[PDB]
């Protein structure tokens, strides 16, 4: 089986401070229907993507669902929280999920086709499996995102553009911008975010890094989730050999 | 304390097998019909196969585990015969042989086999666990006890539930029974034993050097049937077609080719009876829940 837990308010209040002090909203966290209906109301009209903008962002703190044998725990611990079902396995893709193939085998006795194999009955051998097959699935999408990485890592190698990038973090060191067309982040650190960093003032409650710019001098109140001009680029960092997204505000 | 039967009666049944008859009315390879009925308590059941009647009981309580397996809970089966079930028996002889012949089977049938997860008795490791108890009572014998106690214990495990637990170091919170529900138990596999009963119609030598296999084997010896048999054999299996135990401890000599041919017929027998338990467990709990439906609407 496969179980999914609740991301609590602790994974959501730090968004809620950005949702309240800046956006004057929050999440429900009572039920994940009510949460999914307090997430349906956190959309701004001038940006209909601000629906989707939270969806990709609350992704980072969702509970890691994992395969397991039902003898490990009890029945409401068989829950899939994100999919609202008290019982949950995977079945329908044998080739990319060896997890499903085993579920054929213990079904093979459930219809009476065949005696079950012994190692499909030893919870000692099962716990060795259920961690590892998750760990292979962990070893999948870390490369599945990285499939996009080097294939984005060649894009901005010599094709720069001035576009829209979204600030997802306002910090004192600078802000992290993110192109929704591209999905690759970059900290525009404060000095390359703005000239006169002594006039730059980072706020923690409003989460604003208000300043006068590098290319200009108007008092720029750098809030969150607004729209900017930003120059994209990439140069591989020669001390790490990761093709960093050279992202520079404009 | 000795059962006395005439040698005239001894030849009589031995003749009946020689003309393929047996006194009960079953076939040779036919088993009795089983009546399973539960008491109101969980882990309470009365099991009855015609004349043989049994009763067992499952319970549990709090204890510490051993040093030996400090991970796991505690569990043991009592099978103390009372001379109620027949005047042959001593008052609680735990040192009689047939008792041991009843004992070690159910010892291997349950404990060494492990139908029950003892690790799922670990409340807290090394501090507090469960002590699960299985007291087997015999009521009246027509044989098949070791098959009956095979069933009635495994019947009882699928009807017992244990109450609710909450841990804070020493603050171990056993909850009230009726606010927080009792919780049933984890059965890895369901074993069913089969008595086999053996009759030489001949002398020793025609079994020994008489090459012709001529030995009759039946299921579920009745009381009079059981007193003349020549070998004793019990096998145990599951639904997943694995063999739990085999025990031919001596007696009559016996062909190997018979035994496989014997044990295959065990399989089709035990499977149907197994599922009959499985519905009745459901159906009684359905009757529990339909009467729970007849309770909350009533209250």
């Amino acid at each position: 089986l496969r179980r999914h837990a609740a991301p609590p308010s602790t994974n959501f209040e730090i968004l809620n401070e950005m949702l309240n002090t800046r956006k004057n909203m929050s999440i429900s966290l009572e039920s994940s229907k009510a949460l999914a209906d307090s997430l349906d109301r956190c959309v701004d009209p001038e940006d209909p993507y601000f629906n989707t903008l939270v969806r990709i962002m609350s992704t980072r703190c969702m509970m890691a669902a994992q395969y397991f044998y039902s003898g490990a725990y009890s029945y409401p611990d068989f829950r899939h929280y994100g999919l609202a079902v008290d019982i949950y396995t995977h079945f329908t893709s044998p080739i990319r999920r060896y997890c499903d193939v085993v579920a054929h085998r213990q079904l093979a006795g459930a219809i009476g086709y065949e005696p079950l194999s012994l190692t499909h009955r030893d919870k000692n051998k099962m716990d060795m499996i259920c961690r590892n097959i998750n760990r292979k699935h962990r070893n999948a999408q870390f490369a599945g995102r990285a499939s996009i990485e080097y294939y984005v890592g060649q894009v901005m190698r010599n094709n720069e553009s001035t576009e829209t990038g979204y600030v997802i973090k306002v910090f004192n060191n600078g802000i992290v911008v993110l192109v929704p067309k591209f999905g690759v982040e970059g900290l525009i650190r404060l000095d390359n975010l703005t000239e006169d960093p002594n006039s730059a003032a980072f706020d923690e409650v409003e989460y604003k890094l208000t300043f006068v710019p590098t290319n200009s001098d108007k008092p720029r109140d750098v809030y969150v989730f607004d729209k900017v001009e930003v120059q994209v680029r990439s140069v591989m960092d020669p001390i790490t050999s990761k093709r960093k997204a050279e992202l520079l505000l404009k | 304390k000795d059962i006395e039967i005439s040698a005239s009666e001894s030849k009589f049944i031995l003749e009946a097998l020689r003309q393929n008859y047996r006194l009960d009315g079953r076939s040779f390879d036919q088993f009795r019909d089983v009546e399973i009925t539960f008491g109101k308590e969980f882990g309470d059941v009365s099991v009855k196969m015609g004349n043989t009647k049994v009763h067992c009981r499952i319970s549990c309580q709090i204890a510490q585990p051993y040093e030996d397996r400090p991970f796991e809970g505690l569990f043991v089966i009592s099978t103390e015969i009372s001379p109620m079930a027949g005047s042959q028996f001593e008052n609680g002889n735990i040192t009689g042989e047939d008792e041991v012949l009843c004992s070690r089977i159910i010892e291997k049938s349950v404990r060494r086999s492990g139908a029950l997860d003892v690790e799922g008795l670990c409340i807290v490791a090394g501090s507090k666990c469960w002590a699960v108890r299985a007291d087997v009572h015999f009521l009246d014998c027509d044989g098949g006890f070791i098959d009956a106690s095979c069933i009635a214990v495994m019947a009882g495990l699928m009807h017992f539930k244990k109450p609710d637990i909450t841990v804070h170091g020493e603050q171990i919170i056993v909850h009230p029974v009726n606010e927080r529900e009792p919780v049933p138990l984890g059965i890895l596999h369901i074993p069913i034993c089969v008595t086999f009963s053996f009759f030489n119609p001949q002398d020793t030598e025609e079994n020994i050097k008489g090459e012709t296999n001529s030995e009759i084997s039946i299921i579920d010896a009745t009381l009079k049937e059981e007193l003349l048999r020549d070998g004793v054999l019990t096998v145990t299996l599951n639904k997943n077609r694995e063999v739990v135990q085999v025990s031919k401890a001596g007696g009559l000599p016996m062909d190997a080719l018979t035994l496989m041919k014997c044990c295959h017929e065990a399989y089709s027998i035990i499977e149907k009876i197994t599922d009959q338990i499985l519905q009745l467990l459901k159906e009684d709990s359905e009757k529990r829940n339909k009467y729970a439906a007849m309770l909350t609407s009533e209250n």
